[PDB]
């Protein structure tokens, strides 16, 4: 966000007095060739410096940070320019001047929070799961204590899966994602239906069964033995998730080799 | 009846140029000579007739 303001701006000395010098390595015969024009208009400059006003560049640096991260829009980056640049224009002074400095060179910098904000998803995936746990009943359901080993697998699934599994709080009633597409929306405060069978050995509406089956990769032996329902039917998640694999790679080589077929005898 | 040839040479919508080169030609602007009178903030005065 800083180069891409130096290259949207700024067209060096070292660079300048390295090759009038004739000190570079490709071609050192490059500004002796020139025109007599250039060659007095390219040494009185690492002669005499001619200094410069970095304010602009600067200030673009900012702007082309803000709207990276998301505050002023693509298209008001024209308003927010010019409103910004007469701010610091009016005020300007070592003061601002500096400080805006230390912005430029920080905010390119303090980039990594917004990269743990997406590699770990504590953003919107454990500060809303974290509150959401914090929002279920007391820990200490009746039948079984299989709750702790499945509301972690939930916390490991969410923090596994950096892709979006965003958990909004749409209302009342907290729904985990499983991917912006959101074409597997399961609603979260829809499974106080599963602190029923939380220690057995139909009642599921597939809502609760999307959550299984959501979460059924990330289970071991946890969620375990013959505890009802919910034992098997996670390791039955498991078992059809390993056979849908299976199934995939020989769709895929029975459509490789070569209308339904396969999709009758495989499914 | 005998004849003295007379002779002219009409030209219309066009400046007599004299560019300012050494070649008298045209290979771009800042013209070879001018270009040594650049930085040298030396000064000068024409005259023509």
């Amino acid at each position: 966000p800083a180069m891409l303001a130096a290259l949207q701006s700024q067209p060096d000395w070292a660079a300048a007095m390295d090759r009038i010098l004739a000190l570079t390595t490709r071609n050192p015969e490059a500004f002796r060739q020139q025109p007599q024009a250039n060659r007095f208009s390219a040494i009185l400059e690492a002669v005499v410096p001619s200094r410069t006003n970095p304010t602009h560049e600067k200030v673009l640096a900012i702007v082309n940070a803000l709207t990276e991260s998301k505050a002023i829009r693509k298209d008001e980056a024209g308003l927010i320019y010019n409103a910004l640049l007469e701010r610091v224009a009016r005020y300007n002074s070592t003061n601002v001047q500096a400080n805006l400095d230390r912005l430029t060179t920080d905010v390119r910098e303090a980039v990594a929070q917004r990269e743990r904000f997406m590699h770990d998803t504590n953003l919107g995936s454990q500060v809303a799961l974290n509150a959401f746990l914090s929002t279920l009943p007391a820990n200490v359901p009746r039948g079984q204590e299989d709750y702790v080993s499945f509301i972690s697998a939930l916390r490991l699934l969410v923090a596994e899966v950096p892709q979006s599994e965003v958990y909004q709080s749409g209302p009342d009633y907290f729904f985990q994602t499983s991917r912006q597409g959101l074409q597997t929306v399961n609603l979260t405060q829809a499974f106080k239906n599963l602190q029923g069978m939380w220690g057995v050995r139909s009642l599921l509406t597939p809502n609760t069964r999307l959550l299984l089956l959501l979460i059924a990769p990330f289970t071991n032996s946890s969620t375990i033995s013959r505890d009802s329902y919910l034992g098997h039917l996670i390791t039955l998640y498991r078992e059809a998730i390993g056979q849908t694999q299976v199934d995939e790679q020989t769709f895929q080589e029975i459509t490789s080799v070569s209308d339904t077929g396969s999709l009758e005898a495989t499914l | 009846v005998p004849s003295l040839t007379q002779k002219k040479f009409l030209c219309d919508r066009t400046m007599w140029r004299i560019p300012f080169s050494s070649n008298f030609m045209s290979m771009g602007a800042l013209t070879d000579l001018g270009q040594n009178m650049l930085y040298a903030n030396s000064a000068h005065a024409l005259d023509m007739t």
